[PDB]
């Protein structure tokens, strides 16, 4: 049943809920219809990051800062990997030159590329998304 | 049963360790603290010990023997010993100290 | 991103329709003016919802200072839910750009105003 | 005379100093490293880090280099160095150097 | 005080009445020898009760050794509530005077024989 | 109702059961009636340890190692101190010039007399007497 994909990070109950305007953050709450987007693998291992029935398509700045408000710019491809931690990982390919990888602070919001590094943890997302099982 | 404590010795130094790990990693390398990277370390969380957030460059100097400008992870650990007697030493000649 | 830690007590009013974030102080701040010490001031602030802006009383050159600031809550309880408040924490060393030495922030739908919400907050130098 | 409130990492530069403070308050001094208050702590809590506890008093002549024999507030202090850099370094340390 | 951690599963048998202390292995023990290794044994030892000792095989040179001794827990099954096992890792550097790397016990009348008693038990270095 | 008190030091179930042998252990039960001792204040401030209904009389070995059986000692005197913690301290007199107050080993024995000051917790034992309230 694909549909709102669900995902966080960091210990603690809080996602991501997005806005038509942009500022995206970990709201801790899934009684408002703002906390899904519509993940999904559009090339191979290349994984987009859109809330079309909820909220807006995503489009890092530089990946320093995450985004997504006005369209899904390159900065929006992801590639698809996963940790034996029980958390997926994507990595923007689009910065992947600079070893950065989409990274969001559970307590602040999406915007952590200049620390998209191994050293946050905030890294390892945490997806609750309905699959077809 | 699993994440099993160790001694306060191998705490301590991976607690900084993995704050180095968080700096070391921002830009080229995630080994070596380049001049911003090494900046970020004192201007964020360290305000008291060094209240120097302006003649990093001193330290920088001090501390990059050879002036590759990377602080190496063994070049860098030499702020720690600043650091570690900084908190006995401070300023034991004028203030006082406390 | 660390800023230390700050007290506060929130209460909620029925009558005017706002809540009370009554703080008692923050310890633990960042550095900014040259000597080891800040003028760090909260100023409270809220998402999209704007309807709200207050500017806290100057602390001269110190990291852990006391005062307890009234927040007014402009927004009627059962709006709160989707009004996030933040507060981040200004300096004004008064010579340099004065810079957000950190901030905190709580979903207040998550936050059920039965009485008084009373906690230990713990400050993060959240630069936005 | 002793610590009042102090930040995150200042904490666990002090555990390691408490179990300092609770072994060289042995004989004399607690502001001191006394040799039946390195020992017994080398033999103690540096048993498997340190795998030279027989051979402590080479350590012991190259941390004192005054040599007054009480190992200062900072001779001492080289040794969690020396397993901070352990940890990392195996044996390859060498030098030589007057 | 740190010796380690010992993996062990100990079962009871109830026909000629004795607790087997099947042990796995012992990691992270401290050295004795000159270099960085030890030959750590464990000396199965008890209470003023003292019905029993055994001597394991001598691990030359090893601080994370594997064999698994089959320690037979001499007293009744009835009696275990009085009797604390003690297991203590003796060393056999063969040229000093062989040190007590370290030890560990539990108090077998808390240790509810209801089946099988698995766990990873923490190894502490007793000085004695 | 002065009787059996019990005393014990360090989170997590452990008692201390003493033994006419000596050999005192942090066992962790109350059905063996082994694990009391006749706690009191014998002079002003100086408390006694013994386990006269139960064991035996304390004697510390030169405060570095604690033990009782044979004879209570000057050993076994100790100044009774309350700690802003919910815990008991006691302070070996005997030895207290050297600032050492008995402290034992939750999963060892009564024996840290070399590491009695202010870093091992274990000295601030909890009681669990029945006091005349």
């Amino acid at each position: 049943y694909k549909k709102p994909k669900l995902l966080y990070c960091s210990n603690g109950g809080h996602f991501l809920r997005i806005l038509p305007d942009g500022t995206v953050d970990g709201t801790r709450d899934r009684s408002d219809q703002h906390i899904q987007l519509q993940l999904s693998a559009e090339s191979v291992g290349e994984v987009y990051i859109k809330s079309t029935e909820t909220g807006q398509y995503l489009a890092m700045d530089t990946d320093g800062l995450l985004y997504g408000s006005q369209t899904p710019n390159e900065e929006c491809l992801f590639l698809e990997r996963l940790e034996e931690n029980h958390y997926n990982t994507y990595i923007s390919k689009k910065h992947a030159e600079k070893n950065w990888f989409v990274g969001l602070k559970k307590n602040g919001s999406c915007k952590r590329g200049p620390r998209t590094h191994y050293g946050q943890k905030a890294i390892l997302f945490l997806p609750l998304p309905v699959s077809s099982d | 049963m699993a994440a099993e404590p160790l001694t306060e010795l191998e705490e301590s130094i991976e607690t900084v360790v993995t704050t180095f790990f968080t700096f070391a990693r921002q830009e080229g390398r995630k080994d070596s603290l380049s001049v911003n990277e090494f900046k970020e370390l004192v201007t964020q969380q360290l305000p008291h010990l060094l209240k120097d957030v302006g003649s990093l460059d001193e330290k920088m100097k001090s501390l990059d023997v050879n002036q590759d400008s990377e602080l190496k992870f063994n070049e860098y650990w030499r702020l720690i010993g600043e650091l570690a007697k900084e908190i006995r030493k401070k300023k034991d000649l004028k203030i006082r100290x406390x | 991103e660390k800023l230390g830690k700050l007290q506060y007590s929130l209460d909620y009013d029925f009558q005017n329709n706002q809540l009370l974030v009554g703080i008692i102080q923050a310890a633990e701040l960042p550095a900014l003016d040259m000597g080891g010490t800040s003028d760090p001031y909260v100023k409270v602030f809220l998402l999209p919802d704007k309807k709200k802006k207050f500017e806290t009383k100057v602390h001269r050159k110190t990291l852990n200072p006391v005062f307890n600031e009234q927040f007014t809550f402009k927004v009627p309880y059962s709006e709160l839910g989707g009004k996030t408040l933040v507060m981040a924490v200004y300096d004004f060393d008064r010579f340099s750009k004065h810079d957000i030495i950190g901030e905190f922030k709580v979903p207040m739908n998550t936050v059920d105003f039965g009485h008084v919400t009373e906690e230990w907050r713990d400050l993060q130098s959240a630069e936005k």
